[PDB]
């Protein structure tokens, strides 16, 4: 690092993007999973 | 600024003894502590900034702390540094300071002007801020000096000014151990009050002890009492701002670039060194030191005006900053790492 010194403004820019886009919400068999694996 | 500086410091920095004229050019109304001359040469001089991608924070600047018993000198070093220094100011943890380490807006009273009074460190933001007494600054003064040194940007938020001014800080400091007498037996860590975190990321940790010894306190008290005498009001190494000019000089024009260092003998005397200090109770070396290392590496080179790093500066900073690791630890274990390292503080 000392001696070398995607892109920030674009990754920062996608990660606005897909919170204020997506809405993920997971499915049914995940979420059994998850119960199996809770317990 | 000026011409002819070109010519006089490149002349002088083709001696090659430029180092220890430097060493013995800094604090000269001093005696001995010959350890923090140097170390305080490597901060005055400091590193180099870097940013690899724009993702990575690596400084250049060398922190350092004095820790010392009473009557030693601690506040003639950091004075010495505000006369020396530009954009150099002094601050004490007490309340009797003439610059505080806060930021704070109010009215400026003797202006009665409506002023943003930017601390201590920002109106240092090049250059040094001197803490005398580092060990007894309110908790206020901890949290900002904390999140200077961590952040480097000083985020006030007072009135409705919510913003964030840069401070560049390279701090010196002083502070007097627990009980106004250190003590080898427990670490440098336990024996000053100062916290972990603050005291981890200065890049020297110094320590002063007011050994009582025939020919030491003869030579201290000949040189007191010689200055008092030369200092009656009937008698009314390089030049102070000759080195000045030097370190303008060196700080801003000359950058010593690295890719000429034995790369695998620095990762190995890690390997080596942490693989000692793995134990209990023995908190060790890390990156933090390494990346200090190569702080002090830039700096010697700087200091020898170069351009390039070399195998002797990476000597000396390795030299440096080990001496400076061992004094940090305690006792038997310094006995111990100075015993098997000895070859490294040998140069
Ligand atoms: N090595 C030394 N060379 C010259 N003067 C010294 C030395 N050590 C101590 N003194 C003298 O000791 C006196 C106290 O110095 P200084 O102001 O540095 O105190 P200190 O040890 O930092 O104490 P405190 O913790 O109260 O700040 C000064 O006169 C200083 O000249
Ligand atoms: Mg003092």
């Amino acid at each position: 690092l000392h001696v070398s010194a995607i892109d920030l403004a674009k990754l920062k820019k996608f990660i606005a993007y897909c919170r204020v886009k997506c809405g993920p919400r997971l499915s049914a068999e995940a979420a059994e999973k998850l119960k199996n694996r809770y317990i | 600024l000026t011409d002819e500086d070109v010519k006089m410091i490149t002349s002088l920095s083709k001696d090659q003894q430029i180092g220890e004229k430097i060493f013995a050019s800094i604090a000269p109304s001093i005696y001995g502590h010959e350890d923090i001359k140097r170390g305080l040469a490597l901060a005055l001089f400091g590193g180099e900034p870097k940013n690899p991608g724009g993702k990575h924070k690596v400084r250049g600047d060398i922190n350092v702390l004095l820790c010392g018993d009473p009557g030693t000198a601690k506040s003639q070093f950091l004075k010495y540094i505000e006369k020396v220094s530009s954009r150099a100011i002094f601050t004490t943890g007490q309340g009797a300071s003439a610059v505080g380490l806060t930021a704070y807006v109010q009215r400026h009273p003797v202006s009665r002007e409506w002023t943003l009074e930017a601390g201590a460190l920002v109106l240092a933001d090049r250059g040094v801020c001197l803490i005398d007494e580092f060990d007894k600054m309110n908790d206020q003064d901890r949290t900002s000096i904390h999140e200077a040194m961590e952040q480097q940007s000083i985020s006030i938020s007072k009135a409705g000014i919510v913003t964030s001014l840069q401070a560049r800080c390279t701090v010196i400091a002083a502070a007097n151990p627990i009980g106004g007498r250190y003590d080898p037996s427990l670490t440098f860590s336990e024996n000053v009050d100062l916290t972990e975190p603050i005291i981890s990321r200065f890049d020297i940790l110094c320590v002063v002890r007011d050994t009582v010894d025939p020919v030491q306190d003869e030579m201290l008290a000949r040189f007191v009492v010689g200055s008092h005498v030369r200092h009656h009001p009937s008698n009314k190494p390089l030049p102070q701002e000759v080195l000045k000019k030097y370190i303008i000089y060196a700080k801003e024009r000359v950058h010593p670039k690295l890719n000429q260092m034995d790369q695998d003998k620095v990762a190995k005397m890690y390997s080596d060194l942490r693989k000692e200090s793995m134990a209990t109770g023995s908190i060790p070396i890390t990156v933090r030191h390494i990346e200090s290392m190569i702080r002090m590496a830039e700096a010697h080179a700087r200091i020898h005006l170069r351009d390039y790093v070399i195998e002797d500066d990476v000597n000396m900073a390795i030299r440096v900053m080990l001496e400076s690791f061992i004094d940090t630890q305690k006792f038997s274990v310094m006995r111990s790492m100075r015993k098997t390292f000895a070859r490294y503080l040998s140069f």
